[PDB]
């Protein structure tokens, strides 16, 4: 079973000479970590020679990093490594990436560093070559993984979940798909409910996604598709619950960025019959609500895809009517983004504004009347002015694009809902991630709140793989990130932001800002005031805070409204009852007339999310953004690493595993009494007087609480200054004695000298000596 | 505490110092620690600075009865054992072979701990008759036995 | 010893003018102002009380020999120095030895040093102890 279609899926040298402690990794500035062969020592400073650059430099011995040998290179599973450290992880992958593999594993973590070009890895042939294959045989592929989740759903009999994450333009969204696309090729009988589900993308991706400075296809909603099954076979059904679409986009497009794909694909002229159904001139160009930034996405065809959208939309079992009834609503925004004014009245060209009427089925004139400055209930009316009016128009634009998106999805769930016997499900999540920008307020907070919650489920499953060597290495040990829930809580707990933006909401900005600081502020480790870390192109905030990714400075400006939408009641009421089904439905009076602030639903939506995740045997996938250039094959060290910093490698509160073989060359100095004997330390341990719940001696390794292994370094430090200065004092004494004899002799000699002399100076003052000398002729 | 014949092992060597300061019945705190070395000891300068002791020459001088509580205090002082002097020179042996080049060795004690004047280091080597190979490395293991195993063996 | 007492002898002719063979008060102060300056009266007498017994060559030779006693030999001096000329230069640094005698030891005193070096053989900084010795007591030279 090898090498037919394995060209970019899964020998060479064994040997070119590697040495042992002579070779290692060194911090480069361009390549992150560059390879080197050492030359000499001098304390902290270490002289080492760069391998294939060939020129030497100074280096602290604590930046130097261990490196693995050859037959251990371009490794399938990094868990099976000697040096799973920074400069090693960043290597292996690079080696594999640059070599046509994108997928790799590290413990129970998936690694696909995004290849910006298309790839043959997806052929049914391959798919076939996969299902039923145990993990350790076939080279690394999302397939292998996607498979074993069912391999596992059946036999173990429970739901599994598959969380696919990484940064933006990483590949989350692009695999989530490839995934349902796989599961698909295992069911058929003897355009297909299978082929119907596959289409649910082009729909939601059309309306939902958008081109971002980063990635031309960035999502804007949290997705979590569930895929159930029958007691036996292929699927029984599936469903979709989305999370927090960007409402903002609809009206504003950050420069060099655009609005949702559909909008632009609506003016491409694929089916001109509709130009007239749309009352729209097919030029993307000078419409407003959708062109603040690029209007063209290169290597992305608006007609072809749109057609594909229409085409798909049908297989969804959407009537010709339902089909149209969407485009329609969608076009109406293009137009309202137009309704001029001049005043509290001036509706310049009530000629376009004329137009929204035919589309919703509400006389436009009735509508421009009833809410240019028209009224509300208690009903009364009061002068709507030239600006909110403008800022009340988008109130309507967005306040719908959401009700519409909502509907669309809610409707897809309807045709994907066969009610056959359902037993288990493979839930796939394709959600956001943590983001820190030069400005982060509210929208940009929940992405974070939702993730924090996602970290609990993360290490929830680590404490667990952790007790997987409390079994492996015979030891029973008896918070470790107990402030994390002190963040979770800080935010979601009852006397918190949420419990308030919801509660304290005579509401203006500081009425709201005051409670916050006064209550769990001033005094919390996490919830603290701001300062300047110099965010660069960076700007304005009011509060700071810590997340398992670091901190991020927030603002609170106009949120009590930000958590809501000002659909001017009667505009609504008027829209409420109109003739266009979708429209009329999208604005129905309640169960009955005579609720929502964005979180009541999200906290609700989210809570629900979690609940189910814990009802599943998760599987983690990790998406790495090779580089900033959208170019395949390129590697941007400084970025890759940034990413590895918070997912599967160091920077949370657990025991510091350590092999004896190391504990020796390490702290052996804190207890100098021994003679091998792997027990060379049990002694150092006691030979220190340590309170030991604080540690556990497993077999080939040792586990300490936090700051334990920390103090050892702090002691080992202060311990060797002494031990050196001691041996220095020794040398010093050996000197003062190497010469004492010498000294004492002289002490004599001098006594001779300043004695005879002190007399040869009396002899010449003795009356008689003079006289004698007076005469020796 | 020390014995009477010991209170003598102190009268005898201080009558050499009261000498080289001038027979007056006093000596200079600066020279203190030095005397304490002649008496088979190796206190640390930080130490001698506790027991009275003085930085630069001529600052404060002392007679026997004060120069006494010195020795004794500086007597109950921590000294080093062979291990210490090896379980600490190991953190500089990368080959683990048991060598430390001279260029380094110098730095070790000339740059770390209670730094040593290049001078001392030059003599202390002359005396201990040290030497390096063609690789320029030295077998420190020994060196620590010579210096530990005193002047005249 | 030899010439030493014979030298000391040939000297007695000298001192004694009456050549009575005894050196009286009125017998000293004379040859005194005969070779330079004379003493004081009492000085004279105070010089005769030092002659417990009256004045002859053997009571003379006595009080004299009664001094160059508690003094070391010569090579024991021409060597006591040597202990500080480690490299055998047969000379010391005039600020060295000098440093010695006044700051450390049996503290000489200025008056003492001044009077000590007032005629010491210093060359370009180098105090020649070999001869400061060879003469502190009397070199062999002829
Ligand atoms: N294996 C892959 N092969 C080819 N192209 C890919 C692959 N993974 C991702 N891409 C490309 O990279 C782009 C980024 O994917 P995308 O789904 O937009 O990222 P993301 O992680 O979901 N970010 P966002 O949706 O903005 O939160 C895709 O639209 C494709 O252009
Ligand atoms: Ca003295
Ligand atoms: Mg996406
Ligand atoms: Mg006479």
């Amino acid at each position: 079973f090898s090498d037919p279609d394995f060209q970019y899926l899964a020998m060479k040298e064994q040997t070119a000479a590697f040495d042992g402690k002579k070779n290692c990794w060194v911090p480069d500035e361009k390549e992150g970590f560059a390879s080197a062969e050492i030359q000499s020592s001098k304390g902290d400073e270490i002289t080492v020679k760069i391998v294939a650059d060939s020129s030497t430099r100074t280096v602290k011995k604590d930046d130097i990093q261990s490196m693995n040998p050859p037959k251990f290179e371009k490794l399938e599973d990094m868990a099976n490594m000697t040096y799973l450290n920074e400069a090693s992880v960043l290597y292996n992958l690079r080696s594999r990436y640059t070599s046509g593999l994108i997928y790799t594993y590290s413990g129970l973590f998936c690694i696909a560093v995004n290849p910006y070009r298309r790839l043959p890895i997806y052929t049914d042939s391959v798919i076939a070559k996969y299902r039923g294959k145990r993990k350790t045989e076939i080279p690394p592929h999302l397939f292998s993984v996607a498979d074993n989740a069912y391999q596992n759903m059946v036999t173990d009999r429970e739901n599994q979940s598959c969380l696919i994450t990484g940064e933006s333009g990483a590949g989350k969204t692009e695999n989530t798909k490839k995934v349902i696309m796989y599961l698909a090729k295992v069911a058929c009988a003897v355009g297909s409910l299978e082929d119907q589900i596959i289409q649910a993308n082009p729909v939601l991706e059309a309306y939902g996604n958008a081109k971002t400075t980063r990635n031309n296809n960035s999502s804007r909603f949290g997705k979590f598709i569930r895929i159930h099954f029958g007691p036996t076979g292929k699927i029984a059904g599936a469903d979709i619950e989305t999370y927090l679409l960007e409402k903002s986009r609809v009206t504003y497009q950050q420069s060099a960025e655009r609005n949702y794909h559909i909008f632009y694909q609506i003016c491409s002229n694929a089916i001109p019959e509709l130009n007239d159904v749309m009352l729209v001139t097919p030029d993307s160009g000078l419409y407003s609500f959708i062109n603040q930034g690029c209007l063209t996405v290169d290597n992305i065809d608006d007609v072809e895809e749109f057609k594909l959208c229409d085409e798909a939309f049908d297989i969804l079992g959407f009537t010709k009517e339902e089909k149209q009834s969407m485009f329609k609503c969608t076009a109406s925004i293009l137009h309202m983004g137009e309704m001029k004014f001049k005043e509290q009245a001036e509706s310049d060209g009530t000629a376009e504004a004329e137009k929204v009427a035919f589309l919703c089925g509400i006389n436009a004139g009735d509508l421009l009347k009833a809410l240019l400055k028209p009224k509300v209930k208690v009903m009364v009316t009061k002068g709507q002015n030239m600006n909110q009016v403008v800022n009340s128009v988008g109130a309507l634009a967005k306040s719908l694009y959401d009700r519409m998106f909502n509907w669309l999805v809610r409707r897809v769930n309807k045709t994907l809902d066969t009610k056959a016997k359902r037993n288990y499900y493979i839930g796939v999540l394709d959600i956001a991630g943590f983001e820190i920008f030069d400005f982060n307020s509210f929208e940009q907070l929940c992405i974070n709140y939702t993730n924090e919650r996602l970290q609990q489920f993360f290490n929830h499953h680590m404490f667990i793989l952790e007790q997987e060597e409390y079994k492996k290495e015979g030891i029973a040990w008896e918070d470790f990130g107990m402030d994390l829930q002190m963040c979770i809580d800080l935010i979601e707990k009852p006397m918190g932001i949420l419990s308030i933006l919801e509660e304290e909401c005579k509401a203006d900005d500081k009425s709201f800002q005051d409670k916050l600081y006064q209550n769990h502020m001033g005094k919390n480790r996490m919830f603290t005031k701001p300062g300047k870390p110099t965010r660069p192109n960076q700007g304005p905030a009011h509060f700071e805070l810590h997340h398992y990714a670091g901190n991020v400075p927030y603002s609170i400006t106009g949120w009590l409204e930000k958590n809501k939408d000002p659909i001017n009641e009667n505009v609504v009421a008027l829209l409420g009852a109109s003739k266009e089904p979708l429209v009329a439905e999208l604005f129905k009076a309640p169960e009955e007339p005579a609720f929502q602030t964005i979180s009541a639903v999200h906290r609700e939506s989210l809570n629900k999310l979690m609940k189910n995740l814990y009802s599943t045997h998760p599987h983690f996938v990790r998406c790495i953004i090779p580089n900033e250039l959208k170019q395949p094959g390129l590697v941007d060290a400084e970025l890759v690493l940034h990413q590895l910093q918070c997912n599967g490698v160091l920077e949370k509160g657990f025991p510091s595993r350590l092999i004896y073989s190391e504990f020796k060359q390490r702290y052996s100095i804190l207890a100098p009494n021994a003679i091998d004997g792997k027990t060379v330390s049990e002694k150092i341990l006691a030979g220190l007087q340590m309170d030991p719940a604080e540690y556990r001696l497993g077999t080939t390794k040792v586990f300490f609480k936090a700051g334990v292994l920390g103090n050892l370094e702090e002691m080992r430090d202060e311990r060797l200054s002494k031990i050196i200065s001691m041996f220095q004092a020794h040398i010093r004494g050996y000197l003062i004695r190497k010469a004492y004899k010498k000294l004492q002799d002289q002490r004599i000699g001098l006594s001779v000298i300043q004695r005879n002399i002190r007399k040869w100076l009396v002899l010449r003052n003795w009356q008689w000596w003079k006289l004698y000398s007076k005469v020796k002729p | 505490k020390l014995s009477q014949d010991e209170i003598d092992d102190l009268k005898d060597v201080f009558e050499l110092f009261d000498f080289w300061d001038g027979r007056d019945g006093a000596v200079d705190a600066f020279k203190l620690g030095d005397v304490c070395r002649c008496l088979g000891i190796n206190p640390r300068n930080e130490d001698v600075f506790a027991v009275g002791g003085t930085h630069k020459m001529g600052e404060k001088s002392l007679p026997f009865e004060e120069f006494l509580p010195a020795y004794e205090g500086l007597m109950d002082c921590e000294q080093g054992t062979f291990a210490d002097y090896m379980e600490a020179f190991k953190t500089f042996d990368r080959e683990g072979q048991g060598f430390i080049s001279g260029a380094e060795l110098r730095h070790v004690l000339t740059a770390l701990g209670e730094r040593l004047s290049d001078e001392d280091v030059d003599e202390i080597i002359k005396l201990t008759d040290l030497q390096e190979d063609l690789e320029g490395n030295v077998k420190y293991e020994d060196f620590v036995k010579k210096v530990m195993a005193g002047p005249y063996p | 010893p030899q010439k030493q007492i014979q030298e000391m002898k040939e000297a007695f002719s000298m001192i004694d003018v009456d050549r009575d063979g005894f050196v009286s008060k009125e017998d000293i102060k004379a040859i005194s102002e005969q070779l330079g300056r004379a003493p004081d009266d009492k000085e004279l007498t105070a010089m005769l009380k030092e002659a417990p017994g009256p004045l002859n060559f053997t009571m003379f030779l006595s009080i004299f020999s009664d001094k160059l006693s508690g003094t070391d030999s010569e090579e024991t001096i021409r060597n006591a120095f040597a202990m500080f000329d480690e490299q055998e230069t047969k000379k010391l640094n005039i600020e060295y030895i000098k440093d010695l005698l006044e700051n450390m030891g049996d503290n000489f005193n200025k008056d003492e040093m001044r009077m000590t070096f007032k005629e010491a053989p210093v060359e370009g900084g180098k105090f020649d102890y070999v001869k400061f010795t060879a003469m502190i007591k009397g070199s062999g030279e002829e």
